[PDB]
């Protein structure tokens, strides 16, 4: 019935949703050469969301493999759970955007992307209907922010009403990787704000600060990062695959979170983290899956939650456990924090329970909430910008690619005032 | 790496197991009470 259409992106989304078709193939026990094992029916009964049947009993992703250089693309067929993707989903470049936002969006961009609406088109319609489509993909590069970005932009007028989830990792304000960082975030959130259902934030250093001070790991590479968002990302569907006491897909966190239909950035946490030291000492029970839920450390976005104002938050919690637990913890920390939560919202907490856990743990819960202290990045990107907006630098670079600045200073306003937006809420 | 066994239930399947059903073989007897004399007469076949 439902199908979610997994659409990635650039470099690092080809990279990010290998480690989520990874767990999820875990979850629902698909052996890497694509069949099953795991004598469960609870395995198989709703496995159409992820994959489709191809008369040989194998299950392959509904997964649209998009770069616009072979590199990266070579690496995730050749790893581990690799060979489970149709070679016809991917889709190869040839030049590869050199981390710039203008030619991977107007002069190079436009013809991969009619081989690649052949693919998308033939996933959404090969079904009865989708129910959404989740693209991962980064706004700091130029394959992901250029490229990705404009497929969310056609796929707005072809399927309309159809909820559209989006994972988006985004320029970092300590260490700067790609040095053309906010250009390639600012033209892009121009095109988000407008042609996204909802948006889910992630940093890098969010996540070297989970893999540092809440899992005491010493060496993170970037499948271990990898593997934190790709577990988040699949609690915030736990529901569309799994039966539980209280049911919740894609648009029951859109309608609960967004008020106001133009803000839709969301914050994104995970629990349970332990260390690996620290697993068997510490307890397993909603009241400190809750409480380890509520940190600043916890979530997979770099911005302090206690300088703004929780706007809505929701809970998609996993795993057998009494309901009245889960309801005494959200009404604990609503009165308890009572100035982290807005006011004109009379309990702005929305929660669904999936009865079948992750594995490996008894319970588990998902954060995605709306909040306005998501505020310090927009203007963060903002001004690092127009400060080198102001001097015209490394401009040469997009406007000779067939862009003109006058969509410079109209993304610039187009992101001044989702902060005047965000600002008057707390 | 290895597949960690799927170990997964629902409520309905946990809760709702095909229960006993209750032994329930009990009418309600009632004793009728003996039928009581026409031990009675009238004044004329009593007195004439
Ligand atoms: N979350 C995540 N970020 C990554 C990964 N690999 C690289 N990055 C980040 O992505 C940035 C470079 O992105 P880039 O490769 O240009 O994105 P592209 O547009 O898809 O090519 C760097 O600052 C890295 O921190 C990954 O596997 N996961």
């Amino acid at each position: 019935m439902r199908e979610i259409v997994h659409v990635q992106g650039g470099q690092c989304g080809n990279q990010i949703g290998a480690k989520f078709w990874e767990v999820i193939s875990d979850e629902h026990g698909i052996d890497p050469t694509g069949t099953y094992c795991g004598d469960s029916d609870l395995q198989l009964e709703r496995i159409n969301v992820f994959y489709n049947e191809a008369t040989g009993g194998r299950f392959v992703p509904r997964a649209i493999l998009m770069d616009l250089e072979p590199g990266t693309m070579d690496s995730v067929r050749a790893g581990p759970f690799g060979q489970l993707f149709r070679p016809d989903n991917f889709v190869f470049g040839q030049t590869g955007a050199g981390n710039n936002w203008a030619k991977g969006h107007y002069t190079e961009g436009a013809e991969l992307i009619d081989s690649v609406l052949d693919v998308v088109r033939k996933e959404a319609e090969g079904c009865d209907c989708l129910q959404g489509f989740q693209i991962t993909h980064s706004l700091g590069g130029g394959t992901g922010s250029g490229m990705g970005t404009l497929l969310i932009s056609k796929v707005r007028e072809e399927y309309p009403d159809r909820i559209m989830e989006t994972f988006s990792v985004f320029p970092s304000p300590k260490v700067s990787d790609t040095v053309v960082e906010p250009y390639n975030a600012t033209l892009s959130v121009h095109q988000l704000v407008e042609n996204a259902d909802e948006v889910q934030v992630i940093d890098n250093e969010a996540l070297y600060d989970i893999c540092f001070r809440t899992l005491k790991l010493t060496t993170p590479t970037y499948g271990d990062l990898n593997h934190l968002v790709s577990a988040a990302m699949s609690g915030v569907t736990c529901c569309l695959r799994f039966p539980g006491q209280l049911n919740s897909d894609l648009r029951k966190l859109a309608v609960n979170l967004i008020p106001f239909p133009r803000l839709h950035f969301f914050l994104i946490g995970f629990a349970p983290l332990t260390s690996r030291g620290s697993q068997q000492y510490r307890a397993l029970s909603v009241p400190e899956l809750t409480q380890q839920m509520f940190d600043a450390k916890n979530m997979m976005c770099a911005s302090d939650p206690r300088h703004g104002r929780y706007l809505t938050a929701s809970a998609m919690f996993r795993g057998r456990m009494s309901t009245k637990e889960v309801d005494e913890q959200m009404l604990n920390v609503q009165n308890k924090n009572s100035s982290y939560f807005v006011e004109w919202i009379p309990n702005n907490m929305k929660s669904s329970v999936c009865d079948i856990p992750p594995k490996g743990l008894k319970m588990s819960v998902t954060f995605v909430g709306n909040s306005t202290a998501i505020q310090e990045m927009f203007k963060r990107v903002s001004d690092q910008f127009t400060a080198m907006f102001r001097r015209k630098a490394f401009l040469h670079w997009y406007t000779g690619e067939g862009m003109d600045e006058m969509e410079f200073t109209e993304a610039e306003s187009n992101m001044n005032d989702l902060v005047s937006e965000y600002q008057q809420y707390q | 790496p290895p597949t960690l066994p799927f170990h997964g239930e629902s409520a309905y399947r946990t809760d709702y197991v095909p229960k006993p059903l209750p032994e329930v073989a009990k009418p309600v007897e009632v004793k009728l009470p003996p039928t009581l004399p026409f031990n009675a007469q009238s004044c004329y076949r009593s007195e004439y």
